[PDB]
This record gives C-alpha cells, structure tokens and sequence, in this order.
C-alpha cells in the first residue's frame, strides 16, 4: 500500500481518488492519501471550490517513482511532483502517518470496481496518449481537445487518442465502400487490432481511459473516443467471442459507476440506442443492455 | 451544406454543379405468385445526374442484371448510385468535374460521400427543394432508351434541347421543373398539353418539342393550370 503526501492545502478545494472524493477545507491539515492499492494506475483528480472550471488531475502509478502533490500558488493548480530521494520521502509519509493527516484510500474488500475500471489501462499507454516526457505521470483537465478534434489547436496540451472515422479512406477500402461502412469488422480487426493497437487488450485500454477522463473531467473529447471505441466494436459483424464477452463487462462496471446525474451528457443516445438494439452486435451485451434499461430506460 | 430556396441562384453559377436523383434506379412491379403470395419484379432503371446549368444529363442505365442474386435492393440501389456517380466523375477530365453534387434523397449522402473519399473538395449536399426528378421516366425518350436497354449503358442527353440558345438557364430550369411537376402530377394531361397540336414536332434530336417563344408560354400556362387543377381535384377546393 502506498502513500502520495501533500504538503499542504491552501485552497478548498474537492480532491478526488479514483472513484473516491472528499472536501479539503481552506487551510485545513490535510497532507494527502495513504493505503493505495498497488497494481493499479490511479488518478488524483482536483476541482477547486471557487472557480469549478477546470477539472483537473494526475494519472499515475505507484510502482514507478514516488510523487506527492504541492499547491502552486502561482499557476493556482495542486501540481503533482516526483521526489528522487527515497529515504527523505518515505521519512516524511512516515512522520506524517504517525500524526494522522491523511485520509485512507477506502477500498472495500468485496470491491471491484477499481479493478473493472482499469483491467486494460497501463502507464505506458497513458503517456503515449499524454505525451509529457519528462514525467512519471500524466495531466489532464476538462479543457483539453485530442488530436481528432484539432483537426476539425495547441499540440502539446492535446489527448493523443487513436483517430477512429467511419468516412476515412483508412475505414473504407476501395471497392468495398459498402461492404466496409454497414460492416465495420476489416476496421476494426485488420486496420485497428492488428494494424494500430495490436491486440485487444491495447484497444480496451484505450476506450476505458477515454471513459473515465470522460467522467471524471468532463472532457468531451475523450466521451466521442470512448463512443466511436464502442461503436466501431457494435457496428463490425465479426468480432472475436472473448472481445464481446469483456467489453459487455467493461461497459457494465462504466454503466454502473457513472453518476446517474451526468447521464444527460455523457451519454450519446444515437450510439447506444443503436449499439444495444440495431448493431450486429445487439444480442451480445446482455449485462450492458440490462444495467442500461434498468438504470437509463429515457435514453433508449 | 443544404440547397434551397435561398440560396437558389447558385444552381446558374459557374461552379461545375451536378444533381443526381437516384428515385428510378430500383423498380419494380409487383404481383401474385400462384401460391398467392407476392413477389417483385424488377424492370430497367437509370439514375439521373444532370448539370443544371448546361442540361448535359448523364443517363446511366440500371440494367435488372445488376440486382441478380443480391439482397437488400433498395439499400443497394443507393451504393450502386453512389458507385457509377463516382465512376462518371472519375471518368471525367479534372477541369469537367464537378465542385459539388447535390442529392434529391437524403439517404444518397452517406453512400456517394464513402463512394468520394478520394475527392475530398467535392462538396456532397442536400436539398430542401422538392424536386420532380423522379418524371423523368415520364419523357418518352428516356424511357425508351431505359426499357430496351439490354445490358448497362450510359446515354447523354442535352435535357433542354436547344433551349439555352434563347433563354437563361435559370429560365430553363424552371421549365424543366415544371414539365416534370406536370408529368408527374397527371401524365396524360401534361402529355396531351405538350403533343395535342402535331403540326409541333420533337426534332429527332431532342426530348420535346419545337415550341416557338410565343407557344412554350401558352405551354407553361396550361401546365400551370393543370398542376392547380389536380390540386383541386385532390384536395376538392
Ligand atoms: C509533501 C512532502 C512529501 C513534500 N516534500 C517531498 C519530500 C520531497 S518536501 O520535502 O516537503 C519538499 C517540498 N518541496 N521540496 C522541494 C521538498
């Protein structure tokens, strides 16, 4: 279990931790989070009480370095930073541990959403996706566009997702126009699986990394990459068994954690509507569909 | 993006234009079998791509081989479409293709705009106008040529005859449009109106016949009559 410290908390401000979050009050001592599940990524996630623009929050991992979070009083941000020397690091969380000011990560031992969230999300992926190289560990906020969407402005600040279009000379085989746009599967199998992400597991890290930066900061960007991630998958006739059986898991752990008040806009009705009732794929999401009739009957 | 009556004029600009109408590419008749069941049959079709502003028509014939052991017509018969009209652009010299291709159906843009990812600057756009287009088999040269066709064909045909030599096309695509409203609203009585007098010939050349001036406004008329006509005759008024 590991520890990522504060060294301070100047501004209210809600903290988030993974799917976890709690209000830090102005000055309050608060010196950060211990207990953390390793074998995970994580995301510690910010938005302040004042100014609720800009969601903001650092993916990471705790086997990759020890990082602790200080308050930048000049870029106004809780700012994630990497410690290189050991001893003096763990001395502090060590200290701090014996006065209690850290609130424990509050995994419940049945739990696992965490997990289910995350089955494919690994670090590396994440900073090819964030591309920051210098450190450990990856920014996002709600602003930030991917790739895709700048195409349609500065590349640094960008979510470098994987560019999926249905109408794109990549999508789209000649002479097979028709074939390829009502039965995505050479897109999906021989451009995207074998072509880009290499297999499956690339191609379900990608999508539930796009989800959660959906849900945890709102960032539209990432919302379109995790629907056309699943549409592409619904709209293809063949798709391997073992990839409809887990993504009808995955998207039932996402169904299930999204607040049920952000159904509105996170959720894209023309998608699912089609996804779970006219795609190849109708018949072959039975939790998803069940969890998405239960909990969102009005969008379908 | 949508072509309408606002921004109508720009069908007569000089931006290499085209219409296509795809509502004749997939006919059929439809009768009983001997067991009582129904079946269709399929005849000959043409999709319809014409340059409003010269007349040039580009008549690809949809010969009922091309529907032969296929599945899901109707939804075919818009890819076919999309298909030859982006083979006819292809075929065309650069200087001769168009800069945007106006569809009457909605459901043509996803089909010809797959079909034209290769000419990324070729605008594909609706259009609120609802246009006659689908009468054409109601000019009997064009039918003509259709039903006897026995393998794919394409035919060119100048759809205003000699028209533009006095008037603007502007002027003669309203013509146009409304001969077609007329056919398609009351053949027999758009045909009378324009066959009625046969001291008016249709040159062998040519799709209707050699109206002076004078004639083709008592022509327009009568079709505007008739056009009211039925629609009192449908709504009783
Ligand atoms: C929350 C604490 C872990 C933050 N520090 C960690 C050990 C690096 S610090 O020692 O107080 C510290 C703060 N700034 N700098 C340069 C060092």
């Amino acid at each position: 279990m590991n520890t990522v410290p504060f060294t301070s908390a100047p501004i209210e401000v809600t903290i988030g931790i993974d799917q976890y979050s709690f209000n830090v009050k102005e000055n309050q001592p608060f010196h950060g989070i211990k207990d953390i599940p390793i074998g995970h990524v994580h995301v510690i996630h910010f938005q302040h009480a004042d100014n609720s623009s800009m969601r903001y929050g650092y993916w990471f991992d705790c086997r990759m370095g020890n990082f602790y979070i200080q308050y930048d009083p000049k870029d106004g941000l809780y700012k994630m930073m990497e410690e290189r020397d050991g001893a003096k690091f763990e001395n502090i969380v060590h200290n701090f541990k014996e006065r209690q000011m850290m609130v424990s990560y509050p995994k419940i031992d049945e739990d696992d959403t965490w997990y289910n969230l995350t089955e494919f999300v690994q670090m590396d992926k994440i900073r090819k996706i964030v591309r920051k190289d210098e450190n450990q560990f990856s920014y996002v906020d709600s602003s930030m566009t991917t790739v895709q969407e700048n195409e349609l402005s500065d590349p640094a600040h960008s979510l470098n997702y994987t560019v999926i279009n249905f109408k794109s000379r990549e999508a789209i085989r000649p002479g097979h126009e028709m074939e390829d746009f009502l039965d995505k599967s050479y897109y999906l199998n021989t451009v995207m699986l074998q072509g880009i992400f290499k297999n499956s597991s690339n191609y379900f890290g990608e999508l539930q990394f796009a989800f959660l930066n959906a849900m945890f900061f709102g960032n539209y960007g990432s919302s379109l990459q995790w629907h056309a991630m699943i549409e592409l998958i619904c709209s293809s006739a063949t798709v391997p068994k073992h990839m409809l059986d887990k993504l009808d898991e995955i998207l039932y752990y996402q169904i299930k954690t999204l607040p049920e008040q952000y159904s509105d806009i996170l959720l894209n009705e023309r998608v699912w509507n089609i996804c779970l009732y006219s795609s190849f794929q109708k018949n072959s999401l039975h939790n998803t569909e069940k969890i998405m009739e239960n909990k969102y009957p009005e969008l379908l | 993006g949508a072509m309408n009556s606002s921004n109508y004029a720009e069908l007569f600009n000089n931006d290499i234009k085209l219409f296509v109408d795809d509502t004749n590419v997939y006919r059929v008749t439809v009768h009983k079998t001997f067991e009582g069941n129904v079946a269709t049959k399929a005849i000959n079709g043409c999709i319809f791509t014409l340059n409003p502003k010269t007349g040039h028509l580009f008549l690809k014939i949809i010969h009922t081989s091309v529907w032969a052991g296929q599945k899901r017509l109707s939804q075919l018969a818009k890819w076919k479409t999309a298909e030859e009209v982006s083979a006819l652009v292809r075929s065309l010299p650069k200087e001769e293709q168009p800069k945007q291709i106006i569809v009457t159906r909605k459901a043509m843009l996803d089909p010809l705009e797959v079909h034209m990812l290769d000419f990324p600057n070729i605008a594909i756009r609706p259009t609120e106008l609802r246009l006659p287009f689908s009468a054409a088999m109601s000019i009997d040269k064009l039918s003509d040529v259709v039903m006897k066709a026995t393998e794919p064909q394409m035919v060119l045909f100048n759809i205003y005859d000699d028209w533009l030599d006095r008037i603007s096309s502007y002027t003669a695509f309203s013509r146009l449009t409304l001969l077609l409203r007329a056919l398609k609203t009351n053949e027999e009585s758009a045909k009378m109106i324009l066959l009625s007098d046969p001291t008016i010939t249709i040159k062998s050349y040519h799709l209707w016949p050699s109206f002076t001036d004078e004639q083709w406004i008592t022509i327009e008329s009568q079709m505007r009559d008739l056009i009211l006509t039925e629609y009192g005759r449908k709504y009783n008024v």
